[PDB]
């Protein structure tokens, strides 16, 4: 829930 | 001794992330402590490049790390940068996970500042979160910086100021805790995400916690979804039950901003001034550390 996600 | 850039050695990791990892180092040069960010040249997804020339973009602003190196050595990218102090997630866990009032109002308006300027030179963050701001140090603990470009894009050409063109289906992009309503429902990202996001954060100081946190699931995609489902069904109004309803006004505004609308940063600054003048505060830089 706190991990940087990327598109 | 190990050292990048023939210059920096090498000290321990210090954090992690998706774009990469995060060591201190010492500029043998100053004896300067600094941090040290490595991504691996074989990535999926070079990045790390592309986040220190939008570093190098925003030098001189207030709040902004300054970019001492970046290069390629070995199997890695490197870019190595001021070190600044403890995180607000930092501050947070060592304050109990309880902010006054005064400490959030004082971390309000420099917030609100630096995702201002941010916008001013054409990006969005996309990432914001109590991770990515961390305090200035020794003179400048009084200041609140923002960290993690790696997420970061143009939502506007810097001549011309045509704004990016509105699109849904995404994947989501930064964190679930802190990401806006929109982000969950796939529409591209704008100015007034970085708001929203930054409303949650000030709730979650508030609060502790936020409601969607901490929620059981077993797949990542049935997490997400989770959350998400979670978020939209808590008005804004429970939300901040037991809060000053500026924080609901706040996050209402950023809600009520179209794709493509120009935020009133300074009407949401006067918000929490206002209240902040209304409780009796003075700003003196005396935060709850």
């Amino acid at each position: 829930s706190v991990a940087s996600l990327t598109s | 001794e190990l050292r990048v850039g023939n210059r920096y050695r090498l000290g321990r990791k210090i954090g992690s992330g998706s774009f990469g990892d995060i060591y201190l180092g010492t500029d043998i040069a100053a004896g300067e402590e600094v941090a040290i960010k490595l991504e691996c040249v074989k990535t999926k997804h070079p990045q790390l490049h592309i986040e220190s020339k939008i570093y190098k973009m925003m030098q001189g602003g207030v709040g902004i790390p300054t970019i001492r190196w970046c290069g390629a050595e070995g199997d890695y990218n490197v870019m190595v940068m001021e070190l600044l102090g403890p995180s607000l997630e930092d501050l947070f866990n060592f304050c109990s996970r309880k902010f006054s009032l005064k400490t959030v109002l004082l971390l309000a308006d420099q917030m609100i500042s630096r995702i201002e300027y941010i916008h001013s030179k054409n990006f969005i963050h996309r990432d914001v979160k109590p991770d990515n701001f961390l305090m200035g140090l020794g003179k400048k603990g009084n200041l609140v910086y923002i960290i993690d470009f790696g997420l970061a894009k143009k939502y506007r050409d810097a001549r011309t100021h045509q704004h990016i063109p509105y699109r849904e289906n995404k994947n989501l992009t930064g964190t679930a805790r802190y990401a806006s309503i929109n982000t969950h429902l796939g529409i591209e990202q704008s100015r007034r995400d970085d708001l929203e996001s930054l409303g949650y954060v000030l709730m979650y100081f508030n609060l502790g916690s936020l409601p969607w946190q901490g929620l059981k699931a077993a797949t990542k995609r049935q997490k997400y979804e989770r959350i998400s489902e979670k978020k939209m069904s808590t008005p804004i109004e429970v939300l901040c039950k037991g809060y000053p309803s500026e924080f609901a006004t706040y996050l209402n505004f950023c809600r009520s901003l179209r794709f493509d609308d120009k935020p009133d940063y300074s009407y949401l600054r006067q918000l929490f001034r206002n209240l902040f003048h209304r409780q009796g505060f003075s700003y003196d830089y005396v935060f709850d550390w």
